[PDB]
This record gives C-alpha cells, sequence and structure tokens, in this order.
C-alpha cells in the first residue's frame, strides 16, 4: 500500500464533487429519457467487449455523457453520436491503444460520418472544457480493494459488476457520489461472497459508515436483485465470462440485515 | 478562438513550440502548436492527456498551462515562458560543471513538482533533461506531459510510449506489467547523477545494453535485493552476476548525504525506491538554497 495512496484518495474525493452532473438534467431534456440513456450505456458496454476496452474507459465515457447532457439538449437521433464521441475520448484518455475513429464510425453502423464524430469530439471537449480526468466508481473500488485484508478475486469481480450496473440507471444512481456507490458495491459484494462487512479500515479511510452507505446500499441491493429482469443485459452477459469468475450468476443475498 | 490567435505575436521557434507575445498585455508565452489535419484521427491522445492532466496541476515547479485555443485545424497550448531547458544548460556547463548548490536546488524543486504530480495521481513517465525547464531566477519546472498518465487505475506498460532508454527504469526493462510512481524517481536519480558527474549515468545503446550498464554499476539484482526479479518476464537466469560498484566512485563529487539519497532513488525494488515525498525529507536538503544559474542566453 503506497503512501501517496492517502493523498490521492483525498484528492479524488475533492474532485468527484466537481465533476458532478445535474441530478435532474433528464426531465429538462425535451426529447430523451432515462430509458434511452440505459440503452445507450448498455450499448457502450457491448462496444467495450467488442474492442476489448478497459472498464475505466466505459466509466469515463458515461461521466462525459452525463456531464454533456447536463448542459446540452440532445435529440434522440443524436444521442448515440454523443455517446460515440464520449467513448472515443475516454479511449484516447485511458487506453494504451485507442481504436481509430473509423472503428467508432463502424460500430454506429454508418449512422454517422467520420466527420460528424470528429466534430462531436470537438464539441464535447468544448462543453467539458477538456476536463477528462474524472473520478470513477472504478477508481474508488481500486482504492478500496487494497484494504481488502483477505484479497478475494470473486469479491472484486462482483463489486466491479455491481458498480458497472449502476452506470445503466440514471435514476437513482445519478444522485450518489462515485466514492459512495463504490462503498455500497464493495460491501454488498464482500457480504455476498464472504459474508464479511464494510471493514473498519475503510470506515477510517473514507469516513463512510455502514449506516451512511445504507440508502445507496438499499438501492444497489434492489438493482442487484432485479438484475436478471432488467431490460438491459449486456453487463450480466459480460460478467458470466470466466474472466469475471461468472459472478453475475451468483445469487444475491435475500436480506442485507443492515 | 481565431480572435485569440490574432492576439499573439510569434517571436521565434523554441521547440512545435514558439516563443510568443500577447499584443494586448505584453505577456510572454510559449505556444505549442498542434496541427490536427496531419492525422485525421481527431485531437491526439497526447494532447487530451497533457491538457486535462496539466490544468489539474498548479504548482511552482510544474510548467503552467495558461490557455488552450482550439480552432478547426489548429490546437494551441499556451504556456508560461521559461528561458531554457536543463539539457542545454548541462551542455553549456560542461567545462565548468554545475555548482553543487545549484544541483541541490534543482533536485529539490524537481522532487517537489514530482511529489505534487504523484499525490494528484499523475505519472510523468518522460523525465529527462530536455523536458525540464529553468529560468534566470534559479527556478526549475517539470514540462512536456505528452506521455503523462493518471493512475487512479493502474497504468499498463506500453512498448511504444516509453521514456527514452537512458532514463528508463529497470522494472520497465525487465518487462513489468504496470508503471508505478517509482519510474519517475529513477529518472530523476539518473538526472541527479548526470548533473553531478557531467556524464549520463547509464548511456545504453540498447535495451539489453541499458540493463547491463545498470547491472555493472549497481550490481546484478537477485531475489534478496529485489524479491521477484527472477520471475519478471524479460529476466534471464543467464545474466552475468556483476558486483555493486562502490558508490563514492560512481559519484565522486557527492558527500555522504548525496550518495545516500542517490542510492535510495536508484534502489532496485520499486516498492523500496524512495518517494519524492520522502526524498524531500532527506538530510541532503538540510542546507538547500536557491542559486541563480549563469545562463548563456
Ligand atoms: C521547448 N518546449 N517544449 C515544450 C513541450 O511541451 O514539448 C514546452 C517548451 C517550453 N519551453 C520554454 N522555454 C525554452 C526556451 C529556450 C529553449 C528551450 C526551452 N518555455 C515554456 C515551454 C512550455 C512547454
Amino acid at each position: 500500500v503506497p503512501d501517496y495512496h492517502e493523498d490521492i484518495h483525498t484528492y479524488l474525493r475533492e474532485m468527484e464533487v466537481k465533476c458532478k452532473p445535474k441530478v435532474g438534467y433528464m426531465k429538462k431534456q425535451p426529447d430523451i429519457t432515462n430509458s434511452m440513456r440505459a440503452i445507450l450505456v448498455d450499448w457502450l458496454v457491448e462496444v467495450g467487449e467488442e474492442y476489448k476496452l478497459q472498464n475505466e474507459t466505459l466509466h469515463l465515457a458515461v461521466n462525459y455523457i452525463d456531464r454533456f447532457l447536463s448542459s446540452m439538449s440532445v435529440l434522440r437521433g443524436k444521442l448515440q453520436l454523443v455517446g460515440t464521441a464520449a467513448m472515443l475520448l475516454a479511449s484516447k484518455f485511458e487506453e494504451i491503444y485507442p481504436p481509430e475513429v473509423a472503428e467508432f464510425v463502424y460500430i454506429t453502423d454508418d449512422t454517422y460520418t467520420k466527420k460528424q464524430v470528429l466534430r462531436m469530439e470537438h464539441l464535447v471537449l468544448k462543453v467539458l472544457t477538456f476536463d477528462l480526468a474524472a473520478p470513477t466508481v472504478n477508481q474508488f473500488l481500486t482504492q478500496y480493494f487494497l484494504h481488502q485484508q483477505p484479497a478475494n478475486c470473486k469479491v472484486e469481480s462482483l463489486a466491479m459488476f455491481l458498480g458497472e450496473l449502476s452506470l445503466i440507471d440514471a435514476d437513482p444512481y445519478l444522485k450518489y457520489l462515485p466514492s459512495v456507490i463504490a462503498g455500497a458495491a464493495f460491501h454488498l459484494a464482500l457480504y455476498t461472497v464472504t459474508g464479511q462487512s464494510w471493514p473498519e479500515s475503510l470506515i477510517r479511510k473514507t469516513g463512510y459508515t455502514l449506516e451512511s452507505l445504507k440508502p445507496c446500499l438499499m438501492d444497489l441491493h434492489q438493482t442487484y436483485l432485479k438484475a436478471p429482469q432488467h431490460a438491459q443485459q449486456s453487463i450480466r452477459e459480460k460478467y458470466k465470462n470466466s474472466k469475471y469468475h461468472g459472478v453475475s450468476l451468483l445469487n444475491p443475498p435475500e436480506t442485507l440485515n443492515l | 478562438p481565431l480572435v485569440d490567435m490574432e492576439n499573439f505575436q510569434k517571436v521565434e521557434k523554441i521547440g512545435v513550440v514558439y516563443k510568443a507575445r500577447n499584443k494586448l498585455t505584453g505577456e510572454v508565452v510559449a505556444l505549442k502548436k498542434i496541427r490536427l489535419d496531419t492525422e485525421t484521427e481527431g485531437v491526439p491522445s497526447t494532447a487530451i492527456r497533457e491538457i486535462s492532466l496539466l490544468k489539474e496541476l498548479n504548482h511552482p515547479n510544474i510548467v503552467k498551462l495558461l490557455d488552450v485555443i482550439h480552432t478547426e485545424n489548429k490546437l494551441y497550448l499556451v504556456f508560461e515562458f521559461l528561458h531554457q531547458d536543463l539539457k542545454k544548460f548541462m551542455d553549456a556547463s560542461a567545462l565548468t560543471g554545475i555548482p553543487l548548490p545549484l544541483i541541490k536546488s534543482y533536485l529539490f524543486q524537481l522532487l517537489q513538482g514530482l511529489a505534487f504530480c504523484h499525490s494528484h495521481r499523475v505519472l510523468h513517465r518522460d523525465l529527462k533533461p530536455q523536458n525540464l525547464l529553468i529560468n534566470t531566477e534559479g527556478a526549475i519546472k517539470l514540462a512536456d506531459f505528452g506521455l503523462a498518465r493518471a493512475f487512479g487505475v493502474p497504468v499498463r506498460t506500453y512498448t511504444h510510449e516509453v521514456v527514452t532508454l537512458w532514463y528508463r527504469a529497470p522494472e520497465i526493462l525487465l518487462g513489468c506489467k504496470y508503471y508505478s510512481t517509482a519510474v519517475d524517481i529513477w529518472s530523476l536519480g539518473c538526472i541527479f547523477a548526470e548533473m553531478v558527474t557531467r556524464r549520463a549515468l547509464f548511456p545504453g545503446d540498447s535495451e539489453i545494453d541499458q540493463l547491463f550498464r545498470i547491472f555493472r554499476t549497481l550490481g546484478t539484482p537477485d531475489e534478496v535485493v529485489w524479491p521477484g526479479v527472477t520471475s519478471m518476464p524479460d529476466y534471464k537466469p543467464s545474466f552475468p552476476k556483476w558486483a555493486r560498484q562502490d558508490f563514492s566512485k560512481v559519484v565522486p563529487p557527492l558527500d555522504e548525504d548525496g550518495r545516500s539519497l542517490l542510492s535510495q532513488m536508484l534502489h532496485y525494488d520499486p516498492n523500496k525506491r524512495i518517494s519524492a515525498k520522502a526524498a524531500l525529507a532527506h538530510p541532503f536538503f538540510q542546507d538547500v538554497t536557491k542559486p541563480v544559474p549563469h545562463l548563456r542566453l
């Protein structure tokens, strides 16, 4: 466990409060809706599996999208253009080897031009004012994972899975901070795999108590329970892979006994 | 955006980077021009990373990004202007040497810039003398973040995006999976020594040559010195077993404290390699001051 570890957590907490999108932006959108967003994000997950992109990439794109939508009206037919540019930008930021523009135009199935996509990359950069280094649920999970005394790979996969699920549903998750969704995802996974609970070390590190996490935890548990019934399924499919130890097939606890 | 560009007078190329003046305020700046139509793949990944990370780092020892101008064909980064880079300065100092007090001042400041980077989860990854900028007041600053990476999530090692060979850390050469903040400390250590001796510490001709030059000076690492070395991808059990050179012979002009700090910056196991944060606490900097360079400008 590194020693800039603590400085960095503190900094990420500082930052996650600034990169924050408007929680109610969606009812101010004339033409798009949570459902449409869910479809878009689930699609991005697919794209990520196709191009073997990192989870951090996916998380960053969703951030960019939610922030762009907090201040720009977008029409149904353009929503995917925004998501594509967002995915491309997140790839450039995070990936070692970002797919080329062409590949991104390919997966929109020639709905859009190389020109449109690059023009939208520009617009998103303007709107987001080049601030692409956003804190993610992914990042905080990574921090939290070091305080995992018995380090357990199923716990990590399941937490990754739960955190990724929260990307899909703007309601309720748009109203929690990444550090908090992370805390819920870590505990819920840890509780499901090993029956252990949100550890003392992390309470000290984060200042979050199981009590403070409860409201989000309740939501995340609900999402976890309903996951097989959800209209968007790409994440569950992804987390059936051996790479994730098939954790999306694990049965969620019936009660959190909080 | 085109109005903003009209406000700049180009003075001269310094790097492409131009020294430039603000016609309205008189401010002197460095413009880094980036042509976009030379690739047709959008804003480059280096630019994305440099801008986003750099504008997050305000520190006296990190080059200040003043502005970004993004037209349709051109992208400009506007930086504060400094007078020269350390590589040129070291060149100019060949006959005389750089005064130990100035070397200390510089290493001290560099560690402060680097410490600030790392505590904001940025790896520089390309620390070498020409990427370090100095002014007439005796300040020195980290610059060129084209290869810089945020490591909120661990950063994977990439074959093509690597620091130039002479300052490349042994973990990287032996083929480690991830970068850590330690690769930056290594490069600094290398630069520290070079300022002291007037020669590059490890001027390798190739990856394997670079590695051996390090082994010849610091000894060939083993499981005791560095648990895991023998397991690393590009480690060969058929490496020659060199012994660790006496350090006072490697950096003769350095006192005990200086030898101490340098050897901790060059420790083989990246887990044990000293941090910028901790290096700053070292008794070596007990008496640090801020000399001004003789810049032959
Ligand atoms: C050259 N260069 N490359 C980059 C970059 O980001 O690649 C940068 C600079 C630079 N050089 C100088 N001053 C200077 C003056 C004379 C000689 C050398 C340097 N001052 C500011 C900058 C900002 C970033």
